[PDB]
Order: structure tokens, then sequence, then C-alpha cells
């Protein structure tokens, strides 16, 4: 019968009526119900859950309203704001430290902000300027604004707060109200910062979320377990509206008075964006935009086809990327089920399949870089795949078990399996290839260290490099310069050498103490150091390095490569090289090659059982 | 308990050899639990055990039965505990 007042209680979403006391409850059974906004043209309540860690949403208008799964992949989402105009969803998080938009299917992530964020709070919108406002209670107490495009974002307060825990605005009045929990007061100000004049100033134990309607104030406290509010103009009125409450959260004002109907600068067309259509305060008050680590092209509106230099990761138990088309370096959380214990991972530009290892699932899998497709390529006989590597020209796949202390191969989706490398071989891992000459390069570990060299069906194997080697985790090459790179952990140490065997220098020796990953991709090598739980990049020519993440646990190993472009190229590209089963490229030649069971024929092509 | 240094007498050994005098050993037990929730930090990773963090050398004279002079050797034991993390053996389960 007036403004009813929607708040998150920790286990539910409840609504109190300001007049009268019976609360009736949005949706049960939550487990950490923090932040919630509304859509109320559309009629959804979207919320966050800083325990399970994602954010969910409902329609109010639907009875037995099941709830619709939004985002996963989040940290502490203590902070939740709805675009009503533009289509479009904010949240914060203080804990990684971003402030990230999507559409409200959940759809098109964007990091629009990760730079200088220490505990970000609470954020508000006003979608007819295209400006979105938040705070920070942490190390400098802040409230900023910024365009909800992501541009013209400036400071507007950082005198006189600490604990700017409540933020809301008055769109009737233009002006903006917070309320700081340990300074214990609630200012307004003009959109800007101009004009901070007092409202309430005592009397607050732990405020933590501020909502307004009409003349009248309303907040949630912490420390009383209670909704207080007070007039709008004034200080004067303080008063209890809800009390003994669970656990209050975050409070709206629930009525479509609160959302005003305006024009959307996108129109029908999205704005002609390809993508994301956000507000903006710049004209024509839209900005296109791309999900993270996408770029944008010189259309001002039309994205790429994905990301083109790409970064796969893998940690212990979730598989991430990382975009180099962007500054932001953000590691999206590949959604993917049951990775107990992910090892070596590899890439194919051709078919866009991940291939990683598992000791603990004991097997070699394969999925897209959305994380679709999830297959089992290699299911049994496999111990510790320490390495794996992708021939993209002949369709093999190899890899290295020291379970078993071999290494085999396999066409890229399981069949015909043969044994390679069965013996002289101590704990071997890491294992790249080179298809254009027809050799495959590998490591073993500190007992005999080395870093032998053989073609691809197990042939001429001779042994590179013998001197001054510990533990050579990680390997890669370098096609257009003929040189391989290597890295060493015992040695603390990472140096590199020509395929020749002619230069031999090291590249850096200060503060490598533990590198598993290992990659090279274009003028920057990557690394994954253990230890430090970190991931930096260094410049081929130079020595430049650039930390892309640090503090990242269960690091494990990566490697670098475009999408949707390749090159070399010999003869098992042509119809296989005429080989029914196996085209083992080397350079006297291709050897057609027979799994186990089957033997070759007169014709050295095909294979039939004897 | 909070990673306190506990302290206890010990003689050292070869096998049949003894030390002459003991030696105080320590030894790092409590309980370096979880930082607690920061004051104004909405509720709802890391492992902190309790480490030796700096050890301590000490020279004492080994006793061994009759018929041989005092051997002479160096041990060296804890002397205080933090709470660090670990990252040594290189290895994958
Ligand atoms: C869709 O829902 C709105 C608001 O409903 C409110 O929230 C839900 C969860 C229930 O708890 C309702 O009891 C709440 O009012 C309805 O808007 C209302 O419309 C009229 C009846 C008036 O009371 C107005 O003040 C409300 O906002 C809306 O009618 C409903 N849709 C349909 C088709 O009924
Ligand atoms: C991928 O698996 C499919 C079947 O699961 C196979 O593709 C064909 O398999 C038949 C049967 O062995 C062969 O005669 C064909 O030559 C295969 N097709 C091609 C294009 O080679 C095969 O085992 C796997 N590899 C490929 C490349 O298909
Ligand atoms: C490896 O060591 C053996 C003997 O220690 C030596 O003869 C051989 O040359 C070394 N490897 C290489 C590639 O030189
Ligand atoms: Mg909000
Ligand atoms: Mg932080």
């Amino acid at each position: 019968a007036d403004p009813l007042l929607l708040y998150a209680n920790r286990r539910d979403l409840r609504l109190v009526d300001a007049t009268n006391e019976n609360a009736t409850i949005v949706v049960g059974g939550l487990e950490d119900a923090a932040a919630v906004d509304f859509v109320f043209s559309h009629g959804l309540i979207y919320w966050s859950d800083v325990s399970e860690e994602a954010i969910k949403r409902t329609e109010f208008n639907k009875t037995e309203s099941v709830q619709n799964v939004v985002v996963s992949g989040l940290l502490s989402p203590d902070g939740l704001a709805c675009d009503w105009l533009g289509e479009k969803l904010y949240w914060t998080d203080s804990e990684t430290n971003r402030i990230e938009v999507s559409n409200l299917d959940g759809s098109l992530r964007k990091v629009l902000f990760w730079q200088e964020l220490d505990q970000p709070r609470a954020i508000a919108l006003d979608p007819s300027s295209g400006f979105m406002y938040w705070t920070d209670w942490g190390e400098v107490p802040k409230i900023e604004r910024a365009g909800m495009d992501g541009s013209s974002r400036f400071i507007i307060i950082n005198s006189e707060i600490y604990w700017p825990n409540g933020l809301t605005l008055d769109y009737e009045e233009q002006k903006l109200y917070w309320a700081d929990a340990k300074l214990n007061f609630i200012h307004k100000s003009n959109l800007d910062g101009t004009n901070r004049q007092a409202v309430v100033k005592g009397s607050l134990p732990h405020p933590f979320a501020l909502t307004l309607f009409e003349d009248i104030l309303y907040w949630t406290d912490w420390s009383t377990h209670s909704i207080l509010a007070c007039n709008k103009y004034t200080g004067e009125g303080l008063r209890e509206i809800h009390s003994d409450i669970f656990s209050p959260m975050d409070i709206h004002a629930f009525s479509q008075q609160r959302q005003p109907n305006a024009t959307n600068p996108c129109g029908i067309d999205n704005g002609g964006c390809s993508h994301l259509c956000l507000m903006s305060p710049v004209k024509p008050f839209y900005q296109c935009a791309c999900p993270t680590g996408v770029k944008l092209l010189e259309n001002g509106k039309t994205c790429k086809d994905g990301a083109t230099e790409l970064l796969l990761l893998a940690r212990r138990t979730d598989l991430r990327r990382i975009s180099l088309d962007t500054p932001d370096f953000t590691d999206i959380v590949l959604q993917l089920e049951d990775i107990r214990h992910a090892i070596a991972i590899d890439y194919d530009p051709v078919e866009g399949y991940i291939y990683w290892t598992d000791d603990e699932v004991r097997a070699i899998r394969r999925s897209f870089i959305d994380g679709s497709g999830s297959q089992f390529v290699v299911t049994a006989q496999i111990a510790h795949p320490d390495g794996i590597a992708v021939d993209w020209v002949a369709r093999n796949l190899y890899w290295t078990d020291t379970g078993t202390d071999r290494i085999e191969v396999t066409r890229l989706n399981g069949t015909m399996r043969k044994i390679l490398i069965s013996e002289d071989l101590e704990e071997p891992r890491a294992i790249v290839l080179d298809p254009m000459v027809g050799y495959m390069y590998w490591t073993d570990w500190g007992e005999i260290p080395k870093i032998e060299r053989a073609a691809l069906d197990g042939s001429d194997r001779v042994v590179l490099v013998n001197t001054s080697l510990g533990w050579p985790n990680g390997l890669a090459l370098d096609y257009d310069e003929g040189k391989i790179y290597w890295g060493d952990a015992k040695t603390d140490k990472i140096e590199v050498m020509n395929t020749d065997g002619t230069g031999r220098r090291v590249l850096v020796e200060d503060k490598i103490p533990h590198i598993f990953g290992f990659t090279l991709l274009g003028d920057y090598v990557y690394w994954t150091d253990w230890q430090r739980r970190s991931i930096e990049r260094v410049h081929k020519r130079s020595a430049e390095r650039e930390v892309i993440i640090d503090q990242l646990p269960d690091l494990m190993g990566l490697k670098a490569t475009n999408v949707h472009r390749v090159i070399g190229s010999n003869p098992c590209a042509e119809e296989n090289g005429g080989c029914s089963h196996l085209c083992l490229y080397r350079p006297q030649g291709l050897r057609c090659a027979c799994p186990i069971g089957f033997e070759l024929i007169s014709d050295m092509k095909t294979c039939i059982v004897p | 308990y909070s990673c306190r240094e506990l302290h206890f007498t010990r003689y050292v050994t070869d096998g049949p050899c003894r030390s002459a005098k003991p030696v105080t050993e320590l030894v790092c037990s409590g309980q370096c639990g979880p930082a607690r929730l920061l004051p104004n930090a909405i509720g709802r990773g890391p492992d902190f055990r309790c480490i030796p963090d700096r050890y301590r050398a000490q020279r004492v004279q080994l006793l061994c039965p009759g018929g041989e002079a005092p051997r002479a050797r160096k041990v060296r034991l804890v002397a205080s505990c933090k709470c660090k993390r670990l990252t040594r053996f290189h290895n994958q389960s």
C-alpha cells in the first residue's frame, strides 16, 4: 500500500511493507544472499550469494519461480545493481578486485575495471545519464563514479570517509546519498560531489545498505538486526520500521516508480553493436563493447571473431584461459566438470580443441575453448601424463607418461595407439614437436637429465643436451628462428639454444625458483612458477618481464597459441600421406605405421590383421 | 593454542655413542589458525601451519663406550616457530 522494501537476509529474499509488519518471502533456501536489485519492467529479481559464489535471478510474477543460474566463477560478489534501460547487469567483487558487466542472461561478461580497487562494496546506476557509482572501504576509502561504458572514471569523494557501506540516488532531486558505518553519518551530494551537506549526523551503529523513496530514507543496520528509516531532507525521525532480522544485507525500494521509463539510445537495432550496447555519458550515449579479452574492430561497433592471441592454462582443479589482446589479462574460468588434477595442456587451432591430461582421472581429455564438448580421448593404460603435444599437421597426439616411462601416439580422437619410446627413459615429462622438420623433443628428470630428440616414429634418437641440466620441466620452440627454449627448476634458471646446437646462453637467472608451465609465442615466453604462484612473460630479444597474474594457487602448465591460424605442412597432410592409420613424418620421408595387433603390408602403407 | 615453542631436553646419539651433556630441542606445536573476519567484511584457501622458522646449531662432544676418546660433533636444531608455506619437493601427486 506504500513502499515495499525488498531485502536480502543471507538465507532468503524478503519483502516488507513500509506502512505497518508481515514480511512476505520472495525466494528461500539461499545460503548467503548478499546484494540484490531488480528489473521491475521485466519482473525479475537478481541477487548475489557469497557462499555459492554466484549471482541468480528469478521472475517474481511467476509462481513456483525456479531460479536461473546467471554467473559462476566469482569469488566474493559484495555488490550488485541492475540497468533497467540498456538491459545490463553490473556487479563488483571485493576479493578479485574487479567490476564486471553482462546482459541479463549472464552472457557477454566484460570486466570494466580492475585497477585501484581494494575492497569495493555497493554500486548504483543512473542509465538515463550513463553514470555508475560505487564505493570502496579498503586502503583508500573513496566513492567513485564512471560511465556505464567503462570510461570517464573519476574519484568523486575522498575526504572524511572511511566505511562507505551503503549508497543510492534520488532521481527526483538528482542527488547522491551514502552512509558511513565507522564515521557514523549519512551525507548527501550532487551527482559529482559538490555541496556535500549533512543529513543524519549521529546514531548509526553499523549500516550496510541504503535506499530511498519519496521523502523518506530506508537502510539496514548490522549491529541492530533491523531496518531503520528517517526523513530524506532533515535528520529528524530516526525510526525502527522492521526489527529482529536474521542478518539483513542489501535493500531497495520495490516499485516501478524507482526505475523511470526513459528512451534507449540503443533503440531496436542494439545501437548497431555486434555484442554489447552499454550506456554512456558521451554522445550518442551508448558505446559498443566486446566480452572480456576480445578487442573491438575499426567499426567501433563490430567485435572480433573471438580473441586472436590466447594463453590457455591448466591448474589442478580447473582450466583457465587468458586473452592476450587486452591488458586486463582476465583469467576466464573455463566451465568444465570433473577435473581432479590437471597437468599438461595443448591446443589445436584447426578444430579449436584443448587437449589436457590428469593423473587422478588417468585420462587425456579434450574440450573447446568455451568448455563444451568435453570428451575422453585416452581412458585406460595411463598413469602420469606430465606432457602432451599436438601434431596439428598429421592430426596426431603425443604424450609422455612417466608411470610407464614411455611415450605413445594416437590420432587426435584416441584411435591407433602406438608405443614409440619405451626404454632408456627416467621420469620424462615435457614434449614439443616440429612437424615441418620431423623431430620430436622432450625432457626427463635429474638422475640422468637430458633433452633428447628423435623423429616422429622413434628413430635416430639423438640426445641433444647433457650439460648443466637439473629439472628441465618445460620446453618450447620458436620455429621462425630455428631455436628452442627450455627451463630448469633445480638450477633456478632458464636458457635458450639453437636446433644446430650453436648458441646456449642463459636468458634470465635472477628469480626463477621453480618453473613447471612453459610455452612460447611470438617474441614472448610465458612461464608458470611454483613456490610463487605467479605467471610472467619475458621478451625474446630483450629481457623485460611483465607479471600477468600473481598469487594463483595450484598452478600447473600452459601453452600460448593463436586461434584459427596455423602454419606448417608436410606430405602427411595430403590424404594422410596414403597411410591407412599413422603417418609419422621424418626427414627421410614419411613412414606409415600400424598399431598393435596389426602389421605393415608389402606396400608399406596399409594395415591389416595377420 | 597459538604456535608456541615447546622445549624438552634430549640426548643426541650416533647409535652406540651418546653426547655427554644433553640439549634442549624445540618442537613447533600449537594451532596457527586462520585469521578471523575483517571488521566490516562479509561473512561466509592458504595453509599456514606452525613451521620451524630459524634454526640454531650447537657443538656437543660425543662419548662412546670404553676404549675410545670423546669424539666431537656439531648438530643443528630448531630455534623459532612461524607460520609459512611449503614448497620443496617437485612431483605430481
Ligand atoms: C507482478 O508483480 C507486481 C508486484 O508484485 C509484488 O511482488 C510479488 C512477489 C507479490 O508479493 C505481490 O503481492 C507484490 O505486490 C504486481 O504489481 C502490483 O499491481 C497492483 C495489483 C498493485 O497492487 C501494485 O501496487 C503492485 O505493484 C503485478 O500486478 C504482477 N503482475 C500481474 C499480472 O499480476
Ligand atoms: C576419428 O574417429 C572416427 C570414428 O570414430 C574415425 O574416422 C574414420 O574411421 C574409419 C574407421 O577406422 C576410417 O576408415 C576412416 O578413414 C576414418 N576417417 C578419416 C577421415 O580418416 C577415426 O578412427 C578417427 N579419425 C578420423 C580422422 O576420423
Ligand atoms: C652425455 O654424456 C656422455 C658421457 O657422460 C657424453 O659422452 C655425451 O656426449 C653426452 N651427451 C652429449 C649430447 O654430448
Ligand atoms: Mg544496488
Ligand atoms: Mg581486495
